[PDB]
């Protein structure tokens, strides 16, 4: 406290008003790990699965590249 | 030869190159979003500073144990990584950098031990052997204090038995929206912040201390050295997005010059077919 300024540094704090807020600090808990567990499902199944199957299977293709059969 | 075999295989390059592409587009807006979350933890760090900063210097007896540059005998490292790849180089060269440190300190004779933040650092490091004494998965893009409190205490607690004198921080740096650069860099033994404020400036009035002033030292230096290590993580998140967007440009690139040798063998493929075939059609008709 400052004669014309108060500045109240928290740990946590919310905007709520009970001693239950737990409850509502839940919902950001929840969102936030649910948008951390969409982005993990995601990177896997986006990136690492198409760039190996894309890298599979090419030198099947290089090594008949000159055959006139 | 099958050509539709390679007609799939090229179907299907340009379909991942359209997914990566959209990776691409998803992670710049997401090192927007940490770039811009980066900012809202300074000007609580900057009261902090600015409070420990008066604090010592009107009350000048004593000095805290995190203030002192006292004799090395062992450090500590807090390794911040990502929890999974397909990030550029910066794991790698995260690690890179933190082992030539270790080693450099190895000759002092002074040993190390860790304290892991993040999936790879925790493989790395558990390969590596070392001595840890604490670990820490699935941290998220936006970290809880609450997560991170554990490592830091483990820290400061191992501190202040005498076990350890320095505890560096390691993490990456954003220099620009394209380039990360390593970071090794202390907390424990507070560098001096801009100590040289509010010297010159200082007025002739001191706080009401509600507590002893050594107890509300101790609670804020606490405070500012968690405060550090958020703000430090927060940091790693962001360079973490650019990589990986970076990564996925290269990848979208290298895809678009595989098509186009593809193409080039498939073209080849199909005249000598159809060469082949009307030789084969000719020399049957002939001989009838």
């Amino acid at each position: 406290v400052q004669p014309h300024v108060v500045t109240v540094l928290a740990d946590t704090a919310i905007r709520a008003d009970n001693l239950d807020e737990a409850a509502i600090l839940e919902a950001r808990k929840n969102a936030e790990q649910l948008l951390a567990n969409q982005k993990s499902d995601l990177d896997s199944a986006a990136a690492l699965a198409a760039l190996a199957e894309t890298a599979a299977q090419l030198e099947t293709i290089r090594k008949i590249k000159n055959r006139a059969q | 030869a099958n050509l539709k075999e390679i007609r799939a295989k090229v179907a299907s390059i340009k379909s991942t190159q359209k997914i990566t592409r959209a990776m691409q587009m998803v992670a710049a807006s997401k090192m927007r979003r940490a770039q811009e979350r980066m900012a809202q933890g300074r000007p609580y760090a900057d009261n902090m500073r600015r409070v420990i900063a008066h604090l010592v210097q009107a009350n000048p007896e004593y000095k805290h144990r995190y203030m002192v540059d006292r004799p090395v005998k062992r450090v500590g490292y807090i390794i911040v990584s990502s929890d999974r790849g397909l990030a550029g180089g910066l794991n790698i060269n995260l690690f890179k950098k933190v082992v030539q440190h270790v080693k450099a300190q190895q000759e002092q004779s002074i040993e190390v031990q860790f304290a892991l933040i993040g999936q790879k650092a925790v493989s790395f490091f558990k390969n590596y052997g070392g001595k840890v004494l604490g670990a820490t998965t699935q941290i998220g893009d936006a970290p809880s204090l609450e997560q991170l409190t554990g490592s830091v205490q483990v820290m400061l607690d191992a501190f202040d038995k005498g076990e350890l004198d320095r505890i560096y921080l390691v993490s990456n740096g954003f220099v620009n929206a394209m380039t990360q650069k390593p970071k090794v860099e202390q907390l424990v033994p507070l560098a001096p912040a801009e100590e040289g404020d509010d010297l010159n400036r200082t007025y002739g009035w001191d706080y009401i201390y509600e507590p002893e002033a050594e107890e509300l030292l101790n609670g804020l230096l606490v405070r500012y050295i968690e405060s550090m290590v958020y703000q430090g993580v927060i940091e790693n998140v962001a360079c973490e997005q650019s990589a990986r967007m970076v990564a996925m440009k290269a990848a979208t690139d290298n895809a678009g010059q595989l098509i186009k040798d593809l193409q080039l063998i498939y073209n080849k493929l199909r005249q000598a077919a159809i060469t082949q075939e009307i030789s084969e059609i000719v020399g049957g008709a002939a001989a009838v």
